[PDB]
RNA sequence: ACGAGACUCUGGCAUGCUAACUAGUUACGCGACCCCGGUCGGCGUAACUUCUUAGAGGGACAAGUGGCGUUCAGCCACCCGAGAUUGAGCAAUAACAGGUCUGUGAUGCCCUUAGAUGUCCGGGGCUGCACGCGCGCUACACUGACUGGCUCAGCGUGUGCCUACCCUACGCCGGCAGGCGCGGGUAACCCGUUGAACCCCAUUCGUGAUGGGGAUCGGGGAUUGCAAUUAUUC
């Protein structure tokens, strides 16, 4: 089966740690696994005035929100995919599994 | 006819049809990404949402 | 097979810089000879790096001014090319020799600076740098050609051509020679 | 200007004082030495400390230093 | 050819106004009020006169041809949206109007607006900006 | 490692004032102010007005 | 401070045509702007006359551009 | 061996326009005399036979990139819209001119319909472009 | 047998021109068309400058196919003229003895540095309170 | 789910919910 | 001890490392055209990361050389080198009768509280015009205007909570503004290889308040919306 697992999160270190854990499980289970494909990141920019009133020098704030997304493919039945995704998950990392 | 003339004016559009979800003020709304706040409440609540200053 | 670097169609050798004080501020002979006056740049980074720039590239750089011409380098390149063609077709001489002679004869050699408080008029004559002589020559020739080609049927490619022809002889019918002699007379009036 | 601050100078001075035999005049060698014998959080601070260690080695090779 | 021909008329009296012959024929009739730069190209395209010729050297046959074309636009395959007066308020037909007729039509239109006493007619009678723009700062040379 | 407490308001009088109690070590600038100090702002509703609390 | 209001003629008369035919091929530098300045003619007329003499073979073309064209005389020998 | 790419496109478009004019099988529309090619233009085109040049440029653009439809043709021939006092912007061209050019090229056996969108070239049309390019290269050599 | 091929890129601002040097007769084409048919024509000497500097005998054993994408016009021309020189230098340096690479590289550096070294000049970010990177809005007093 | 809003709006709604 | 520095983000490079059918390159086969080879963002599958994407690491430190300096802190220039001063973020004590009660279910005091200063509906005003000032847009032209052709990007955004309102390829009709059927995209997948402008080439114009400039003003036709007159926008 063509099984695709999508991981999208905000932090980068916990995302890399859980991706390393998943690829380590795929390597120790001895099955064909695609590499960690790194999609381009998206930034959410909101620019707003600092002062609440209309007095002062025209100073502005710059907010950002980096979003990192990975996807790793597998060749296995579904129960292996669920039992390998439901092990040692991180709170700040979303996991999302579909089959084509 | 007060039951029909209480809210007979349409509010399908305009800036009076929008409101902040914190203080309900119809000025300086942030309609990007569906925050739907004013700018002051956004600066108050920006850190715990995930928006940080790096640039 | 680059025997010599033809500047479009003009030879870069057999040209003479008569003024000995400008031997290392006119980069035309045997080292800084390119096919085109367009380069990448990086000459205005250091303190004396602009002296190694070729004089035709500096002329094309100082040619574009007055708001509506900023950044348009290619148009200045083709106007300078047509001007060089007109100069060669008119005088029967190499266009680089006319341009080099126009630099030397249009460069002022003594300038009066303003001294005193803010409001009074008082001058004191000093001599000028060889680099500033070249800069004033290029600026004077460029603004003379620009003022000559304004609200007139005469195009700027032959207005710049007649600018360098009159400056190379010192005939005082050009703007640059007249302003040079004005600066020399004001400097000489109160030495 | 390139003037080292007091943290770089104190760290390099105690590195010269405390580990002296396993050093040298090469910037990369004592750079790796200062990498392993201490804990520097950044890398620019590590390179500045290693450069001042190299300069202090060149100064010790000519004579004594009153620090 | 390039030599000036015989009886080259210097001026023209088309619709009682002086029209010079030095200008281009696609642009000399622009000086006729009511006909502009875009309208002059269509009139000279339906009629078979090349637009590279001058104004004072054309002959009377093609002059009267383009003159009858200008007073009769619609009967020469000119579309109805090319007209400066479409669906007139009095007679209700598409008719391109010329100079003195244009002044007369504008004068009676302003007279009609003043007679019906609309806001546009009142502002035209007072002599102020009528299209609805800010008059706090701009429009200083209206009076002294 | 160190702390400071700022209390601002109409402290015993009509005109407001502020008292600052700084001792110990407190950094102010750079990236390490994000994950070394902890900032909390609170408001006190008394009978005369509003008193603010700044603790770090 | 003389004004000297310009009146550049549009079509060639009898005399300007043959003064052009006797003077323009004897010019070192030939440009529509300079021949319009010298003969007090309009610019399009100058371009048409120089195109006509270019077709007649009495004018040697050098460079052609959308901004200007440059022409020169032929050799006497 | 000569294609359309190793030769100047400026004279190539003119020669292709002359070839389609000499063919005389293009079905020129009725409102060609009274039309503005874009809303950002001011006057009519100077030449009375601009339709042949527009069809030649459309065929060349279809050769360089196939699958271009009406809206892709409208984006190519856009320009700068000078709004006078207002700052200028970019505006697309006229759609009916593009549709009539593409329908003329469909009525001629030169342009067929690309799959699921746009228009492309018939191999007879690619032959015609290659022969015109060979003629242009032979004339320029 | 073995196939000889190198693939070297080149940048000025954002344009990337990637060449391809393999064995064959001498022909240079960028984006499917030769060097003579590249606009603007007023930089044709900048395009043909390394070919005129090194001669056609060095290019006779290779053919060059450059793909270019991004940037403007002038930056694309400079990227192509850098990438052709870098690809020829890398092909000579890989398969021919590198002494010949040294008499190519010394005269290439001696003419102009940008034939082999990229220009590290990028656009500065815009700041608030002004129309551009460094300019500010006009200040009014009173 | 038929609605399934975008990845930006998901993190936005999650942040609004936590706030 | 704080401030500076140190720190964080981004840019500039590594043909070395880790992996890419939601990104490509190179070979091979099929297919189209031309005169034995060239072109194809036409079709498909044998390796790879040279382009792209993004993770760990590396690299620059005044390190080397020559002068000046107590020969200390340091300065100048040069060689090799993608860089020998990239741009920002954060930013101390003490205060200002600085601005905000019109951001707040943050608030003390005072006023009003049923013929209301709360609230709701309908109409109007916030634009009004002898004048003055500030930030700005377009121009005064021929390094230019018009008319065709050729050709080149990067940040973004995109079907919504009570909330109804997204970005658009393709085909037809109409000069154009626009209208109707059909499909795609909850997004490196579709708009989109974002065929952007300034530039480049070639005609027309010819120093004329002129084909510069488009203010003012008249008529007609579409779209949004419950409603446009004080002209919404085109």
């Amino acid at each position: 089966h063509r099984i695709r697992i999508t991981l999208t999160s905000r932090n980068v270190k916990s995302l890399e740690k859980v991706c390393a854990d998943l690829i380590r499980g795929a390597k120790e289970k001895n099955l064909k696994v695609k590499g960690p494909v790194r999609m381009p990141t998206k930034t959410l920019r909101i620019t707003t005035r600092k002062t609440p009133c209309g007095e002062g020098s025209k100073t502005w704030d710059r907010f950002q929100m980096r979003i990192h997304k990975r996807l790793i493919d597998l060749h296995s039945p579904s129960e292996i995919v669920k039992q390998i995704t439901s092990i040692s998950i991180e709170p700040g990392v979303e996991v999302e599994v579909t089959i084509a | 006819g007060h039951q029909q003339l209480y809210w007979s004016h349409p509010r399908k559009f305009g800036q009076g049809s929008r409101s902040c979800r914190v203080c309900s003020n119809r000025h300086g709304l942030i309609r990007k990404y569906g925050l739907n706040m004013c700018r002051q409440c956004f600066r108050q609540y920006a850190k715990d949402i995930g928006f940080i200053k790096l640039d | 097979t680059p025997d010599i670097k033809l500047f479009g169609k003009w030879s870069t050798d057999d040209v003479q810089i008569n003024d000995i004080s400008l031997q290392d501020y006119i980069a035309v002979k045997e080292k800084y000879a390119k096919y085109l006056p367009h380069s990448a740049g990086r000459y205005a980074a250091k303190r004396f790096r602009k002296a190694q720039c070729p004089i035709v590239e500096r002329l094309t750089n100082s040619m574009m001014m007055h708001g509506r011409n900023n950044g348009k380098k290619l148009m200045t390149v083709r106007i300078v090319k047509h001007a060089f063609e007109i100069i060669h077709l008119l005088t029967g001489e190499n266009p680089l020799q006319v341009l080099v002679n126009a630099i030397i004869n249009s460069g002022p050699r003594e300038d009066s600076t303003r001294i005193g408080r803010a409001g009074t008029v008082r001058r004191q004559a000093v001599d000028v740098s060889p680099l500033r002589r070249v800069n004033q020559a290029i600026w004077l020739l460029c603004t003379g050609a620009r003022e000559a080609a304004f609200r007139n049927i005469k195009t700027i490619a032959e207005c710049l051509a007649d600018e360098l022809i009159n400056a190379a002889k010192g005939s005082s019918n050009s703007y640059a020679i007249k302003k040079k002699d004005e600066l020399e007379r004001v400097a000489k009036s109160n030495r | 200007g390139r003037v080292r601050t007091k943290t770089v100078k104190k760290a390099a001075r105690v590195i010269i004082e405390k580990y002296y035999t396993r050093l040298g005049n090469d910037f990369h060698t004592n750079k790796r030495v200062c990498e392993e014998i201490a804990i520097i959080p950044s890398k620019k601070l590590r390179n500045k400390i290693a450069g001042y260690v190299t300069h202090l080695m060149k100064r010790i090779q000519r004579g004594p230093v009153r620090g | 050819s390039l030599v000036i021909p015989e009886k080259f008329q210097h001026i023209l009296r088309v619709l009682n106004t002086n029209i010079d012959g030095r200008r281009k024929i696609a642009f000399a009739i622009t000086a006729i009020k009511g006909v502009g730069r875009r309208y002059a190209h269509v009139v000279l395209r339906k009629a078979d006169i090349d637009l590279t010729k001058r104004a004072g050297e054309l002959t009377e046959d093609e002059v009267e041809r383009v003159i009858t074309i200008m007073q009769n636009p619609r009967q020469y395959k000119i579309p109805d949206w090319f007209l400066n007066r479409q669906k007139d308020v009095k007679d209700g037909k598409y008719s391109q109007v010329l100079a003195n007729g244009l002044d007369n039509k504008l004068r009676e239109d302003l007279e009609r607006l003043k007679k019906i006493r609309a806001h546009r007619g009142l502002r035209h009678f007072w002599g102020l900006r009528v299209r609805g723009q800010h008059t706090k700062t701009t429009g200083r040379r209206g009076r002294t | 490692k160190g702390c400071e407490v700022v209390v601002s308001g109409k402290l015993r009088g009509q005109r407001a004032k502020s008292m600052k109690f700084v001792d110990g070590l407190m950094i102010h600038s750079g990236d390490p102010v994000n994950y070394y100090v902890d900032t909390a702002v609170r408001h006190v509703l008394l009978r005369q007005g509003v008193l603010g609390i700044k603790v770090k | 401070k003389v004004r000297d209001k310009l009146n550049n003629l549009v079509l060639f008369d009898k005399a300007t045509y043959d003064k052009l035919c006797k003077e323009v091929p004897n010019y070192k530098l030939i440009t529509p702007a300079v021949v319009s300045e010298r003969l007090k003619i309009r610019g399009s007329l100058a371009r048409a006359a120089l195109q006509e003499l270019l077709s007649k073979g009495l004018i040697k073309l050098v460079s052609k551009h959308r901004a200007q064209v440059i022409y020169t005389r032929n050799t006497k020998g | 061996g000569v294609t359309v790419k190793d030769v100047n496109q400026q004279e190539f478009v003119r020669a292709l326009a002359a070839f389609l004019k000499k063919s005389g099988k293009l079905k020129v529309p009725e409102w060609v005399d009274t039309v503005k090619l874009a809303k950002h233009k001011e006057l009519a085109p100077y030449d009375e036979n601009w339709f042949y040049t527009r069809a030649a440029s459309t065929a060349r653009h279809l050769y360089l990139r196939g699958g271009a439809g009406v809206g892709s043709m409208t984006k190519i021939y856009g320009g700068r819209q000078r709004n006078g006092v207002m700052p200028s912007h970019f505006s697309r061209g006229s759609k009916s001119v593009a549709r009539r050019v593409l329908q003329a090229l469909e009525g001629l056996k030169m342009v067929e319909k690309d799959q699921d969108w746009g228009r492309k070239l018939t191999p007879q049309g690619q032959r015609d472009l290659d022969r015109i390019a060979g003629q242009v290269a032979a004339a320029k050599k | 047998g073995p196939l000889q091929s190198v693939q070297v890129f080149g940048r000025k601002k954002t344009a990337t021109a990637v060449a391809h040097c393999k064995r064959g007769n001498g022909l240079i084409k960028v984006n499917g068309r030769p060097l003579e048919m590249i606009e603007p024509r007023t930089l044709q000497y900048k395009l043909l400058e390394p070919v005129l500097l090194l001669g056609k005998e060095r290019f006779a054993g290779v053919d060059i196919r450059v793909r270019v994408k991004g940037g403007g016009h002038v930056a694309q021309i400079y990227a192509i003229r850098q990438s052709i020189s870098k690809a020829l230098v890398a092909y000579y340096q890989k398969y021919v003895d590198e002494a010949s690479k040294k008499e190519i590289k010394d005269i290439l550096i001696q003419y102009d540095r940008t034939l082999l070294v990229a220009d590290p000049r990028r656009c500065e970010s815009k700041k608030f309170g002004g129309p551009g990177a460094r300019a500010r809005y006009q200040k009014s007093y009173r | 789910m038929a609605v399934q809003i975008s990845k930006k709006r998901k993190f936005v709604a999650d942040g609004i919910f936590k706030a």
